[PDB]
């Protein structure tokens, strides 16, 4: 994916999917 | 009374050499200061630096030589009066930078004695002496270090996060509309 | 209908979610 | 309910309630 | 698209990238 | 390596390495 | 540069080095 279809992908995803994006990407990057 | 050629050579030779290896030489106007503070200022230094650092009057024509010899620029403008010279030949010379800054504080001298000179090769105005002596520790920089080199990181789940608590947020600035 | 409030913004976008708080904003 | 249908139902909310909404979305979160 | 794809082409940008990314993030919300 | 160097060198690592960069500088000063 | 590399040049810098690196990096990132 590049930097915009990074973008685009989070936007199609629902709140109770960002909120457990944030978590992975906590955990995955401390 | 006069000296040998012998003499004038080597102690200009010695002069320039401790100058080609020094990473730090501040130009400072200590005039009017007592034997008893020199004494002072020294301890300071050698507490930190052993015989790694000095403080001493030294006659212009010979700074102007030694500096010319090694080879320094634009450093006449610091010896346009009586000037003493602090260097560094051993350690790191910002602890130094801020022995001389505080002892000055203490003597409520004021501190534009204290003109520029150089810092590990790179000349320095009288106005950035305080910022080279308000910098943190080494270890302080060290700690600071992380979080700079993990913004973009810290940024990324920042940013995102942030659209949760823009909700949160205005729900609140409508809430306590009580 | 205070749950029924979450879950309709669970299933939000994250595209319409900002314009839910985009709107609340405006007051 | 849609982005308005749910607009609706949040202004119509308490001060008890909006104070227990937040609260709520906080532990989702 | 999923979750965990997002995640991996995130761990694939450079430094670089990451700070343009998080850059136009800043700017749509 | 030169601080200019070093700050080009970060930037052309991956978020993953950037990750792993910061876990070790952390267990080093942190 | 790898990340020991990298970590390997960043203990070598002086602390008016250091100073300078971390500016930079406050500039650059966020």
């Amino acid at each position: 994916m590049t930097i915009d279809e990074i973008i685009e992908a989070i936007e199609k995803l629902t709140v109770s999917e960002l909120a457990e994006l944030v978590k992975k990407l906590e955990d995955k990057f401390g | 009374v006069m000296l040998t050629r012998q003499q004038k050579e080597l102690i200009v030779k010695e002069m320039s050499e401790i100058f080609k290896k020094t990473s730090l030489i501040l130009f400072a106007d200590f005039l009017g200061f007592t034997v008893a503070d020199l004494t002072e200022l020294r301890s300071r230094l050698r507490e930190k630096y052993g015989d790694g650092a000095r403080f001493r009057v030294v006659k212009n024509t010979l700074l102007n030589l030694a500096l010319k010899n090694a080879e320094y620029e634009g450093y006449e403008e610091f010896l346009k009066g009586p000037t003493a010279v602090l260097y560094v030949t051993e350690g790191d010379p910002v602890e130094a930078v801020k022995i001389i800054y505080n002892f000055y504080k203490d003597k409520k001298a004021d501190l534009s004695r204290l003109k520029g000179g150089f810092l590990e090769g790179k000349k320095f105005t009288a106005e950035e002496v305080e910022n080279i002596a308000k910098l943190p520790s080494k270890e302080e920089l060290y700690a600071m270090l992380v979080g700079r080199v993990k913004a973009p990181i810290t940024g990324l789940v920042f940013a995102l996060s942030g659209i949760l608590r823009n909700l949160v947020y205005v729900l609140n600035a409508i809430k306590e509309k009580k």
